[PDB]
């Protein structure tokens, strides 16, 4: 139960005039740069609604998100998780070798004890044999025992968080994206989201990453996230921003709205028209239930209960870095 | 209880004039979280409702029970059906497979087969079963009995199962490359399956749009009618219809024995569906379209039902051509659409001295 006090700061920060920016910008502030991967880890801590359409026999559907990383080394793409998983009411965090079949799943496993939380899982590619141990935790939200399946089934309610390295270490541009990845059709689609991340040698960017990297040890939206220096933002302490996720996700219920759902058709039916003839992963209808998701999640951020069109116009360029804006 | 078969026959007494009106509002309530895809529903039923055993004096027993496999491409609706059946059966054990160990599809301690004793056994994920116990159930799927003698024990168990099972087209499929080929399964293990649909996406602008409204309008059970019904009642129709034991006829037999040694040979007989288990099947088919609409006598009407849906079956090779089972829809009629398929098929395997004998029957009804 929440104190006072914690209902008078869950308000006085509910009143910042930009609420976007002091939560992309503050989950961790050492890295510098890379505001559309940040904000899907944002996205993701929040979740979705859970749809019991037709109670009588309802056949749930899950309500969280998925999200993987892929990019040169180097990079940074191991402290936007750890933060990520500080972060939140319950958390996990487990390496990719030391672990087993019979330890990611129950024998109560990894994933039972990431029941309602995060459960981010490092060094994907390296594992080899359990890929095929978690495509019916993942879909069906719920595991049975490992024991010749004897019934005996317990909830298993997670929002895996993986991160992983191609298979040629430096990522080579002249090739096509299958047989860099070393993942079938049935793997690469469960996920939400699949950013790709490249490291080229430009100018400007690297003259200013090496001037923060010495300062720290002494429109589009992709410019609105930004900080133009000469300004103060302030961060929210992690402190203070863990007990608000936790009230964000027992009181507000998110729903659409019917302006907002004709944004989604319409990019749902160009998607479709254009990649059945060109070459890319196949759209399934699960991109439809994605999007739908998502736009969700962009309402229980604000602490609102609708889908109004400009939510909607956020998750159509978020969703553009690792769609067709980013296959070419 | 009197009330309940009171209630069902008032309601197989009411769709007198119309007597598939009635199979479609039983089908229409089977998984109705999805949207058109017929004959994919029709089969699930024939499948769930079973068939009858006939065990000979001294030794012998031959099945009684029916099997279904469905291949389809990612996102098409598959763990829909497997979640749905194992509910309306009164025991089911739902399994992953490549998640389940051997102690589990065979003895160790009671598996998951034995198990499941008068009830349906779901398995999913069919494509890398662990080769040694994907074949160490041959036994157990013709037989329905178990015979092991592992440690020096020799003990026996009875097994009694209808599998479901769904499993992923490796490698881009193709129309040509029947599904031995495709799948990379072996021969004696693609002939004891009854029916092997497949499910295969193509290019349309109007089935699209169509699912694309169904799933962004939340509209649960489009057909505002409060017809639909209940998962308490369809329980007990599954578990009451299992007790009549319908006999068989002679307008009936004969159109399943011509069309049979018309199938063996006609120019390909595929290559391993074309044994003496396919007169087997078409058996424990048509029997069970029979006790699905509250009859006990096989008549020309149930076998035209089930060589139509049989021959759809076949993919690629067949003797009047293939329809996609994803791309179709309940018709508006069916008593006409039954007509014409009559007509179709009772005239080019000639039994026209039947077909002036139905339509008479058909007019004075
Ligand atoms: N934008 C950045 N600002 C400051 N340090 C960075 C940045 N990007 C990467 N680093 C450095 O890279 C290291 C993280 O390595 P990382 O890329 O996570 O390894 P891996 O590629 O194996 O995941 C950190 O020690 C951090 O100091
Ligand atoms: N006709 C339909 N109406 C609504 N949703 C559908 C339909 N067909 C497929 N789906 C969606 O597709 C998913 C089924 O996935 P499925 O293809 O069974 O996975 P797998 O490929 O592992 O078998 C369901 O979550 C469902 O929401
Ligand atoms: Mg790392
Ligand atoms: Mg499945």
């Amino acid at each position: 139960e929440f104190s006072l006090k914690d209902l008078y700061a869950i308000q006085e920060i509910q009143a910042e005039e930009n609420l976007f920016k002091l939560i992309v910008n503050s989950l961790c502030p050492v890295i510098f740069g890379h505001e559309l991967v940040k904000a899907g880890l944002a996205l993701a801590l929040f979740g979705g609604s859970q749809k019991y359409a037709d109670d009588k026999n309802r056949i749930p559907i899950r309500g969280d998100p998925h999200i993987l990383v892929v990019g040169d080394p180097g990079l940074g793409k191991s402290q936007m998780l750890q933060a990520a998983c500080n972060v939140a009411p319950r958390g996990v965090y487990v390496c990719g070798n030391t672990t087993t079949t019979s330890g990611l799943t129950v024998t109560a496993g990894a994933l039972v004890l990431g029941d309602q939380g995060i459960c981010g899982i490092d060094q994907f590619d390296k594992m080899g044999n359990q890929h095929q141990a978690l495509l019916e935790a993942m879909e069906q939200q719920s595991i049975s025992l490992a024991k010749a399946g004897v019934v005996c089934s317990l909830p298993a309610r997670t929002s895996i968080i993986a991160a992983a390295n191609p298979v040629g270490g430096h990522y080579n541009k002249a090739k096509t994206v299958s047989e860099n990845l070393k993942m079938g059709s049935a793997l690469l689609s469960r996920f939400d989201l699949v950013f790709i991340l490249l490291d080229t040698p430009n100018e400007h960017h690297d003259h200013l990453l090496s001037e923060h990297v010495i300062a720290i040890r002494a429109k589009p939206l992709s410019e609105r996230l930004k900080v133009v220096p000469g300004e103060t933002i302030d961060p929210i302490p992690h402190q203070l921003l863990r007990k608000y996720i936790g009230y964000a996700r027992q009181y507000v219920y998110p729903r659409l709205s019917t302006e907002a759902a004709r944004v989604l058709q319409d990019f749902y039916l160009e998607l479709r028209k254009q990649s059945q003839r060109l070459n890319s992963s196949p759209i399934t209808t699960r991109q439809l239930e994605s999007l739908i998701r998502l736009t969700e999640a962009r309402a229980r951020l604000e602490l609102r209960e609708e889908a109004t069109k400009e939510d909607a116009e956020d998750i159509v360029e978020i969703m553009k870095y690792s769609m067709l804006g980013t296959y070419s | 209880d009197e009330e309940v078969q009171k209630e069902f026959e008032d309601f197989w007494e009411y769709y007198k004039s119309d007597p598939f009106a009635g199979r479609n509002v039983i089908l229409a309530s089977l998984c109705p979280q999805v949207f058109g895809m017929y004959l994919v529903k029709l089969a699930v039923a024939m499948v769930l409702a079973g068939g009858i055993q006939r065990t000979d004096a001294t030794g012998t027993r031959v099945r009684g029970e029916s099997h279904l496999l469905l291949v389809g491409d990612p996102g098409t609706g598959k763990s829909q059906f497997l979640k749905y059946a194992a509910k309306i059966t009164p025991r089911s054990v739902l399994t992953t497979g490549i998640g389940s160990t051997s102690a589990g599809l065979t003895v160790t301690e009671a598996g998951a087969l034995v198990l499941a004793d008068a009830g349906l056994c779901c398995i999913d994920q069919f494509n890398s079963l662990k080769e040694h116990d994907r074949t160490s159930i041959h036994e157990a799927m013709e037989q329905q009995t178990i015979s092991v003698a592992k440690a020096g024990l020799v003990c026996k168990l009875n097994t009694r199962t209808t599998i479901l099972a769904a499993t992923n087209p490796k490698g881009q499929y193709d129309p040509q490359e029947s599904v031995s080929v495709n799948i990379a399964l072996g021969s004696p293990l693609l002939s004891r399956f009854d029916l092997i649909l497949v499910l295969l996406d193509t290019k349309n602008e109007d089935w699209d749009r169509i699912i694309s409204s169904f799933i962004l309008e939340n509209k649960g059970y489009p057909s505002k009618s409060e017809k639909l019904w209940s998962m308490e009642k369809m329980k007990t129709y599954f578990c009451l219809i299992r007790n009549l034991q319908p006999t068989l006829s002679d307008v009936g037999n004969q159109v399943l024995l011509r069309y049979y040694q018309m199938q063996r040979q006609s120019d390909c007989r595929n290559a391993a569906r074309t044994t003496i288990r396919l007169l087997e099947s078409l058996i424990r088919l048509a029997e069970a379209h029979a006790r699905l609409m509250f009859r006990d006598t096989v008549t020309l009407e149930d076998a035209i039902t089930v060589v139509s849906v049989m021959e759809s079956s076949m993919q690629g090779g067949a003797l009047l051509g293939g329809v996609n089972a994803l791309h179709t829809s309940f018709p508006e009629n069916p008593g006409e659409q039954y007509q014409r398929q009559c007509e179709l098929i009772l005239e080019k395997l000639e039994l026209q001295s039947l077909l002036s004998e139905e339509l008479r029957r058909l007019e004075r009804l």
